């Protein structure tokens, strides 16, 4: 596992010497390549290094990282073209990148905590940086504050625990069951802010919207999995507790689901609608996740990893657009069929992908949710069926109204879409499919 | 000790003041302590080209002497009844003291004096009281061992502390606001040990050690000098503001690691509540951190165009730039620390 | 005079109750007076001063007897003594701080606040933990504190032997 | 103020000077060094300041010459956008945004409405300032006198004199206002002062005798501006000043000779004033006891970074002072990529230096 | 696209004395930026004494 | 009690002392006056307590010369008070 | 095994401060045996 690490470390030199932007994705999408072929892992941990392991749970999430943060570098061409402070740009993400693969390579629940929230800063500065509008600051300040708020009580029910385990590895902590009401309070409350849950979400529409594209992909697609990839060690332990208060939060996402797919249907931004939608599956993954069976834990695990490809990539499309019409609102963009005709096949499959369109990853995770929540009972079909059907409600009126319709009027001429825009979006789809026949490896993790 | 030989003297005597205190066995021993400090605090805190610089020698001076003379007070009543430098069971006399010193320190209840008096100190000696004077008031409380007077004072202290710093724009007024905090975390790591104190303020001294020179090498006194300030390397001033985050303790940076270490004792010793309270005010104390950052973290300004240029001290910014290093970087030497185990 | 809150169990000596309740009523009400009236209101003659003692210190008795009349009314009538008895407590303050408070808004909130407030100090009488208990660790040195030491003053001879006694 | 004929000779230390150009001077310095030793009867601050075009530099230069005087010339833009290393910073204006544009004296003459004035008037006050400061470093440290052409305290006559004519506008008066009122308290003000009143119409004819290029071409010499220049002098600065130094006026020793000046000026007593302490003339230079002569040492020889660190001063609500921030990017950019402006003066390899890997030092009072 | 920047509006949050100005902190200034305040030269009255004649 | 009948007098003393200490009255001298009633009535309670020691009152000299410094500085820092504002009185000080 | 032991331990030694290792205040009465001694010596000197 230190391969990984000490491969990222002698890559941070690299952010001072000039015109070497392009060759630090290679270096980053070649590392993914090496890390692709060290999967021999399994439920317990494995490669051992002084306390950096992985199984296959952990495994599938650092390499989904992996990929992303070669994605940002990738998408975030403009940074590079206006030269705005790119090495500063460049050190913010191998930063970023060595936070997460310690976060989910950690193998002791206090290192995941160490880490999980220090890669947030690094997040901070990516916001304030190289956002464009002026909410990035009222936006800035709820990423970190939220999330600051909930992790630090957290700290003290990790602590609290080592008086009772001895010790933080996650292998020894699953020997015993807490029976104390505001412990289980301390380690879930503090990941379903993170998820996020429906009714604690209002941070997450501000800072995709105002966050710039890479901070968008990011903030989609890794941060709101380490929120989910917590709550599948601590469950562990927390089963007793949990079947006291699940009914709580099964019952306010599942209706927290509900509820914002009609939020998306009255947006009028793409970004929102886009970071909206986030709110709806993630509302799914919390409800089957929290049923604890083997089904809706494997699940979980599988729709997190498909859900952080797709949203990520639907932040993609979002940037292209908006950074030639130079407006963000659906108003402004409209018919794109018949400006980037090319472009508009990528907004389908990726569209496609997230209302569970097949033959997708997506569809492989959503299947099993759906399964553990309906066994968790009956009366979870009513609204099960009302988030499905709404779940594509807003998808095709972010697909339909953005590219069907007659060309704006205002708009001044703008270029073409570029090789980079298109290979972009092919690496966010075309693994999302293929995954699919090795699902044996991202799925069985338990 | 920045003008004269004169200035060279009051440093010293003020250190002898302050060990003279701390390494006293009885009350009595321990008060005499505090006289010799206090005069060499007040010829350092004077000078008459400020009107604002007198007024702050005075409302420390009222303020100290009737905190030694309340503090001499209880202590010949407290061996007037016990007939010893201890008392067997802690009461209302031994309170007295307690109330003394946390005055003496300007904790929560009794801290009016110690903000609205650092409106006419330089940065130098804003150190000095922030960090120095500090040192023998809390240094006696430790052998008091009353726990609600005492646990009151963490309370307030953190939400005073806090709630009031948010209204600030003085940098000097603000870092007073700010150390009450860290006042604060000190006394409640106080009533479950002294290591983890003298590990805390040391680290707490460090931290702010730091960030009197950055405002002391460039003399900023106001929020809005920080953006108007100029620098070469918009990356050197972003990493310089990186400091704030350490003061406000967030784990990637060194500043975390006291803070770390007060809620692995304080959690061990079950006083779960008192956490609750105090590491979520910190959050209000992280946030006018936050807006001392807007001048950075944002890293293209409208500034005055009058200045291309930077001048600075070596010896101060060389000694400057080396403390900042670790207060970025200083996490990873926890493994040589071995002072907590 | 002096009773103790929770002396009895819940349904019980209510007379015992509202005094243990008014008690800290009234000395959190003079703790926060006695700042109103010199830093903030600063009322001018001996009459009024009394008018900030009394409105700052008058409607916070009323909550406190609200709570434990409630709390104490909805034990017997409820016929258990359980957490939504002190979360149907809380609301009963909440309803006085907004008569206090001339505000429908700030008397319904703050009820919530004040309810989810005493529903977890049950939760705390009822699973056997303190909210800040006795230190059981009180760490008074080092390592080596009774090594560590610097005096040069030579230590004249001892006068007790660890040793057994001779005779 | 004893000329060479009066001493009969060169100018004789009373010790050798120390060397404040490459030793520092803080505390610990001043224990083994005192200041007090080095002082004679030319240990004094002389500012040979007139109207535009009066030949001070002539002047000073030959006075200075005779009371063994040290000379600073008098400050240009030429020392902020001429590096050390003898570039022209101004070659690389075409690139710059228009409001990063280099603007000069000569731009002045020529436009002078531009927004740019009253960034242009701010830096001379700047410029000065750091000069005379640099003046008093030599005086205490060496102990011989030092001749000026215009110290900062007559500066703000120009920046006065330019709003009147309206090139400013009130709120660049204000800001000026507020860096001098910030900065100016700081000084030790002149011992003497010495002023050549040529009259309006003169000077308007000294102008075309230089026939400077743009001068004579430019309108901003108008009577107008030139009758301005001359109340301000005369009414509020000489007025001022000569509270504290002792002031002589002349129609212009310029076209007059010095050597009767120099005279005039031994005639001159300056211990007079000493007598009485709380006399307000030279009060300034009044020392009682040996730690307040190091103490003024130390803060001009080692503290004056601190001293050109109180320009800052924030203000923003005045449009053509700011710099927007897109240009601010663009012109750090440019300005600090020009040859010799990669690192700090003495360090710049491409333009030659040498032994960079064994170099360790950096100079005093140096920037950065 | 146009980027945001902080501005001078901005700014003028931090400008005053304090961040949420009142009646009371409203009325006030901002103190001298050097934060030297010279103390002001005052009048001199002197006793007088009719020394003499008696 | 034995504490009422011996040591309540000289604390009621030092409390008024107090009381003194804090009262509005225009000059700073006020709080000066005010400031050695109450060093003479520490000096008062401690003579009781190093007198219950046969022989310890030499501790007197001690406290003595400290009682002498405070109120000297205490001057002092009136005197510089005087040259910067050129006048004493509370009110005549910045309320911050 | 050990961090569930060594806590234990830990616990006992406050509960009692019957070890020198953390939870124990060294109180030192030298200084009084040197008054006493000091003493001595004056009374020997005391006479003319
Ligand atoms: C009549 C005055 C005659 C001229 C001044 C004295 C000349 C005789 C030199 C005696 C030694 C120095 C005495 C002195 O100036 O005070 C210490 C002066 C400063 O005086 P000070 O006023 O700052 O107070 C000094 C306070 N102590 C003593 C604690 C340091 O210089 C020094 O302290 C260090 C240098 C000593 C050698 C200077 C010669
Ligand atoms: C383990 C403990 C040691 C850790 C490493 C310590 C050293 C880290 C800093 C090393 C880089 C120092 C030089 C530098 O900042 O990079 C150059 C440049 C900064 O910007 P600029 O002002 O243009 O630099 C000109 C000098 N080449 O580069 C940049 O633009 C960004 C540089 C990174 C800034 C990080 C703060
Ligand atoms: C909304 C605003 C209100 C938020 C909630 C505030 C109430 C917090 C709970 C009250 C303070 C701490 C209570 C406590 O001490 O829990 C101790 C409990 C019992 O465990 P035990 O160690 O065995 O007790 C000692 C031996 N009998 O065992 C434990 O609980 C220990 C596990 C850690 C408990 C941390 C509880 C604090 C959580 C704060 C959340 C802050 C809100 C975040 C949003
Ligand atoms: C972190 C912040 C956590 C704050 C709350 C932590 C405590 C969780 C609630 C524990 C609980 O027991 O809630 C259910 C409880 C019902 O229990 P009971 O009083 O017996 O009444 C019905 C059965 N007869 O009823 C209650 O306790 C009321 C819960 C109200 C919570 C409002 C928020
Ligand atoms: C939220 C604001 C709550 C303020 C604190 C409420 C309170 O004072 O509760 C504790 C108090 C005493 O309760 P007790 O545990 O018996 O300790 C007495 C020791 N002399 O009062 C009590 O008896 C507890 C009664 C429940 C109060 C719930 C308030 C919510
Ligand atoms: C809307 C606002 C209206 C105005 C404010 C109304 C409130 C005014 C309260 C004034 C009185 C405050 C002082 C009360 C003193 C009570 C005793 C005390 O000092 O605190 C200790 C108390 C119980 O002591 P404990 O350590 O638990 O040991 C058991 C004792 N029998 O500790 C406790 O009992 C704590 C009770 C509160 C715990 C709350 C935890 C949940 C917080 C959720 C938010
Ligand atoms: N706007 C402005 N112009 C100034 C200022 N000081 C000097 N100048 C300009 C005015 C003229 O265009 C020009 C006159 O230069 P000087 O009077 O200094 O003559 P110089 O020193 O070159 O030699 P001389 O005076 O003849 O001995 O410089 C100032 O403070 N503000």
């Amino acid at each position: 596992m230190l391969k990984i690490i000490f491969f990222l470390l002698f890559l941070i030199p690299f952010c001072f010497i000039n015109n070497m932007y392009w060759m630090v994705q290679i270096m980053m999408f070649f590392i993914s390549f090496i890390f692709l072929l060290m999967n021999n892992f399994m439920n317990y941990w494995s490669e051992i290094s002084y306390f950096l392991g992985c199984d296959m749970l952990s495994y599938g999430l650092i390499l989904l990282s992996l990929w992303i943060c070669s994605l940002m570098l990738l998408a975030s061409e403009m940074i590079n073209k206006h030269n705005n402070y790119k090495n500063l740009f460049l050190l913010n993400i191998i930063i970023l990148l060595l936070l997460l693969i310690l976060t989910f390579s950690s193998m002791s629940l206090f290192m995941f905590y160490l880490f999980f929230e220090s890669s947030l800063i690094p997040t901070l500065f990516l916001i304030l940086g190289w956002g464009y509008q002026p909410e990035r600051l009222q936006a800035g300040l709820y990423l970190l504050f939220y999330t600051l708020l909930v992790s630090l009580p957290m700290l003290i029910g990790i602590f609290y625990l080592m008086n009772k385990i001895g010790s933080m590895n996650f292998y020894l902590m699953n020997n015993f069951m807490f029976n104390y009401d505001l412990l289980y309070f301390c380690l879930l409350c503090a990941f379903l802010v993170k998820m996020p849950m429906f009714l604690v979400h209002l941070w997450l529409p501000k800072a995709h919207v105002e966050a710039p594209v890479s901070g968008s992909m990011i903030l989609a697609g890794i941060m709101l999995k380490l929120g989910g990839y917590g709550m599948l060690r601590v469950i562990s332990f927390l089963q007793l507790m949990n079947l006291k208060y699940s009914f709580v939060w099964i019952s306010i996402s599942l209706v927290g689901g509900v509820l914002v797919s009609l939020v998306c249907l009255r947006q009028t931004d793409l970004k929102a609608l886009i970071a909206y939608s986030s709110v709806a599956h993630m509302g799914i993954v919390l409800s089957g996740l929290l049923t604890m069976t083997y089904w809706g834990l494997c699940g979980s695990y599988t729709l997190m990893i498909a859900h952080g490809l797709c949203s990520s990539g639907l932040f993609c499309l979002a940037n292209v657009s908006y950074e030639r019409l130079g407006s963000r609102s659906m108003l402004i963009n409209k018919g794109l069929l018949n400006f980037m005709p090319s472009m508009t096949l990528w907004w389908f499959l990726l569209s496609s992908a997230n209302m569970a369109a097949p033959p997708t990853l997506n569809l492989l995770g959503e299947i099993y949710l759906l399964n553990s929540i309906v066994s968790w009972s009956w009366i979870s079909m009513i609204l099960l069926s009302f988030l499905s059907f709404f779940s594509a409600a807003y998808t095709l009126y972010l697909y339909s109204f953005s590219q069907h319709g007659k060309l704006f009027s205002g708009v001044y001429s703008f270029s073409s879409g570029k090789i980079r825009e298109y290979l972009l979006m092919l690496l966010h789809w075309l693994p999302l499919n293929l995954l699919i026949l090795k699902s044996e490896s991202f799925m069985l993790w338990l | 000790m920045f003008n004269n030989s004169s200035k060279i003297l009051f440093i010293t005597i003020m250190i002898i003041g302050t060990l003279i205190t701390v390494t006293s066995n009885s009350w009595l021993g321990a008060w005499m302590g505090l006289e010799i400090n206090l005069l060499s605090f007040i010829p350092l805190l004077s000078d008459n080209n400020n009107l604002m610089s007198t007024e702050a020698s005075l409302k420390y001076f009222l303020t100290q002497v009737l905190a030694s003379t309340v503090l001499l007070f209880s202590s010949i009543l407290l061996m007037l009844k016990n007939n010893m430098n201890n008392e067997i069971n802690e009461s209302f006399t031994s309170m007295i003291i307690m109330s003394a010193l946390l005055l003496k320190s300007g904790a929560a209840p009794f801290h009016f004096w110690f903000p609205n008096m650092m409106e006419g100190l330089t940065w130098m000696n804003a150190l000095m009281l922030m960090t120095w004077q500090k040192i023998a008031p809390l240094m006696l409380i430790s052998y008091l061992n009353i726990k609600y007077l005492l646990l009151i004072s963490v309370i307030l202290s953190v939400i005073i502390g806090a709630i009031g710093g948010l209204n600030q724009t003085s940098l000097r007024k603000l870092m007073a606001f700010s150390s009450i905090n860290h006042l604060g975390w000190m006394l409640s790591s106080l009533m479950i040990s002294e290591s983890i104190w003298l590990i805390y303020f040391f680290f707490y001294s460090f931290l702010s050690f730091v960030l009197t020179f950055m405002f002391n090498i460039f003399k900023l006194f106001h929020l809005n000098q920080l953006f108007s300030w100029f620098v070469n390397s918009k990356i050197l001033k972003f990493t310089l503001f990186m400091n704030f985050l350490s003061l406000g303790g967030l784990p990637p940076f060194l500043g975390f690691l006291p803070k770390w270490l007060v809620i692995q004792q304080l959690t061990l010793c079950n006083q779960y509540f008192m956490l609750t309270l105090m590491m979520m005010s910190t959050l209000i104390t992280l946030f006018f951190y936050l807006r001392i950052c807007y001048s950075a973290f944002m890293m293209n300004y409208f500034e005055n165009n009058w200045i291309m240029k930077m001048n600075m001290n070596s010896i101060n910014y060389n000694m400057y730039m080396i403390m900042t290093f670790f207060s970025i970087f200083g996490l990873f030497l926890i493994s040589l620390f071995y002072f907590m185990f | 005079l002096r009773s103790k809150y929770y002396d009895h169990p819940d349904g019980e000596d209510a007379f015992g109750k509202i005094v243990a309740t008014n008690k800290y009523a009234v000395s959190a009400g003079v703790a926060w007076s006695m700042f109103d009236v010199l830093t903030l209101s600063k009322p001018q003659g001996y009459l009024p001063t009394l008018g900030r003692f009394a409105y700052n210190t008058g409607p916070l008795m009323g909550m406190a007897t609200a709570f434990t009349l409630t709390t104490l009314v909805a034990t017997n009538a409820r016929g258990k003594d359980d957490k939504i008895n002190y979360l149907i407590g809380g609301f009963a303050a909440g309803g006085v701080f907004g008569a206090w408070k001339h505000n429908h808004v700030a008397g319904l909130c703050a009820g919530l606040f004040l309810g989810i407030a005493g529903v977890i100090k049950k939760m705390s009488i009822e699973q056997g933990w303190e909210f800040f208990p006795n230190t059981p660790i009180k760490q008074y040195g080092g390592l080596n504190i009774a090594g560590n030491d610097w005096t040069i003053m030579a230590d004249p001879p001892k006068n007790w032997t660890t040793e057994k006694p001779k005779e | 103020i004893s000329g060479k004929t009066m001493r009969g000779g060169p100018r004789v230390p009373k010790a050798a000077p120390y060397p404040y150009k490459t030793k520092k001077y803080s505390v610990f310095n001043a224990i083994f060094d005192k200041t007090s030793k080095r002082f004679d009867e030319n240990s004094k601050v002389i500012c040979v300041e007139g109207p535009i075009a009066a030949g001070k530099s002539k002047f000073a230069k030959e006075l200075a010459e005779e009371l063994d005087m040290e000379y600073y010339p008098a400050v240009d833009l030429d020392l902020i956008y001429i590096n050390s290393y003898g570039y022209d910073m101004r070659k690389l204006d075409p690139q710059l945004p228009p409001s990063c544009r280099s603007y000069d004296v000569r731009n002045f003459c020529l436009d002078p409405s531009h927004d740019l004035a009253a960034q242009f008037q701010i830096r001379m006050y700047m410029l000065r300032y750091s000069q005379y400061i640099d003046a008093l470093q030599h005086v205490l440290s060496t102990g011989q006198g030092v001749v000026l052409e215009r110290s900062p305290y007559s500066d703000f006559v120009f920046m006065e004199a330019m709003f009147r004519q309206g090139y400013l506008s009130r709120g660049a008066r204000s800001v000026y206002n507020e860096l001098r009122q910030n900065t100016i308290g700081e000084l030790l003000k002149p011992h003497l002062v010495i002023y050549l009143d040529l009259p309006v119409d003169a000077v308007k004819k000294q102008i075309k005798a230089r026939n400077v290029d743009y001068e004579v071409q430019s309108k901003v010499f108008s009577d107008a501006y030139l009758s301005d220049l001359e109340q301000l002098y005369k009414q509020q600065y000489l007025k001022d000043i000569s509270t504290h130094a002792e002031l002589l006026i002349y129609d212009w020793t310029a076209g007059g000779e010095t050597e009767v000046v120099v005279e005039d000026i031994e005639r001159i007593d300056f211990n007079q004033f000493e007598a009485d302490i709380h006399n307000k003339k030279m009060l300034d230079w009044r020392f009682p006891l040996e730690a307040e002569w190091c103490e003024a040492r130390i803060k001009y020889c080692h503290e004056k970074p601190d001293l050109m660190n109180y320009f800052n001063v924030p203000r923003f609500d005045v449009p053509e002072l700011v710099r927007s921030a897109d240009d601010g990017k663009v012109w750090r950019d440019v300005w600090f990529n020009a040859p010799g402006m990669k690192y700090r003066p003495g360090y710049n390899a491409d333009m030659g230096d040498e032994g960079l890997l064994t170099k360790t030092k950096i100079g005093i009072n140096q920037g950065i | 696209a146009a980027k945001w920047y902080p501005d001078p509006e901005f700014m003028k949050q931090f400008s005053g004395p304090v961040m949420y100005p009142d009646e009371v902190t409203s009325l006030w200034t901002v103190p001298p930026w050097n934060s030297k305040v010279t103390p002001v030269e005052k009048s001199v009255r002197n006793l007088t004494l009719n020394f003499g004649p008696q | 009690m034995i504490m009422i009948l011996y040591w309540s007098l000289p604390m009621i003393l030092f409390i008024l002392g107090l009381f003194c200490f804090v009262s509005n009255r225009k000059h700073l001298l006020s709080m000066l006056l005010s400031l050695e009633f109450i060093v003479l009535m520490l000096f008062f309670m401690l003579f009781i307590y190093l007198n219950m020691l046969n022989y310890e009152s030499y501790f007197s000299m001690m406290f003595l010369t400290f009682s002498v410094c405070e109120g000297a500085l205490g001057l002092s820092i009136l005197v510089s008070m005087i040259r910067t504002h050129g006048n004493d009185y509370f009110q005549s000080f910045s309320i911050m | 095994q050990i961090r569930l032991l060594e806590d234990e331990v830990r616990r006992k030694m406050s509960e009692r401060n019957d070890y020198q290792a953390y939870y124990y205040r060294p109180s030192v009465a030298k200084y009084h045996r040197i008054s006493k001694e000091a003493a001595d010596e004056l009374e020997a000197l005391r006479g003319d």
